[PDB]
């Protein structure tokens, strides 16, 4: 059995920690949502 | 239960101890994750029970207590936040320009950062505070590393 616990607030926060790169990726999803790199 | 809008831990004791499974949102009373998160499940709140009331294994979105909520939309330029809530760690705001998911039916917002499975639902916010979607079923690339869908539903 699951249950819940508040987190935070969602707000944007100016000079948050900026990273991470921003691929173009070709990608198929199936039946079960399950996202495959088509290459 | 608390209904109040924000950013929440999905656990479960099924495991040994408490293990964070995933992450949602409370917006307008209802409760939005990742159907791979709950797998369709009901939650406590509180005393509070939340039901399912909406979800679709393919977009891998699930809504409890009514239906989908969030219908802003990354606008394909700017940057975003992800307001990722990992397991036993404070919900932190990570700034970050999405790349693309192209498919055979259009394209989709992708974020490339890297967290644990426990992580799948945090939610993905444009300047304006509104989600545009939810991190958490995604893609693992050459280098080993893991990249989500910017994964949006649709309001009525
Ligand atoms: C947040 C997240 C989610 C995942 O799988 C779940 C999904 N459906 O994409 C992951 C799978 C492998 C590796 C990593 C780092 C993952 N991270």
């Amino acid at each position: 059995d699951m249950y819940i616990e508040r987190a935070g607030d969602i707000t944007w926060e100016k000079d948050a920690e900026v990273t991470g790169n921003s691929p173009r990726l070709d990608v198929a999803l199936d039946e079960s949502g399950d996202f495959s790199l088509v290459e | 239960g608390e209904t109040t809008d924000g950013v929440y831990r999905v656990m479960t004791r099924r495991l040994l101890g408490s293990t964070q499974v995933g992450v949602g949102v409370m917006q307008e009373g209802v409760f939005h994750t990742m159907w791979h998160v709950t797998k369709g499940a009901a939650l406590r709140s509180g005393e509070g029970r939340l039901d399912p009331y909406w979800g679709d294994v393919k977009q891998d979105l699930v809504s409890y207590c009514g239906p989908w909520k969030l219908d802003a939309a990354w606008d394909g330029l700017s940057e975003v936040q992800l307001l990722a809530v990992p397991p036993g760690e404070r919900a932190k705001n990570i700034q970050t320009l999405p790349g693309i998911f192209k498919t055979k039916d259009g394209d989709i917002g992708a974020v490339a950062l890297d967290y644990p499975a426990g992580t799948s639902g945090s939610p993905i916010l444009d300047k304006c505070g509104r989600v545009i979607g939810l991190y958490g079923n995604g893609v693992v690339i050459k280098n080993g590393s893991y990249v989500s869908a910017i994964t949006q539903g649709k309001r009525e």
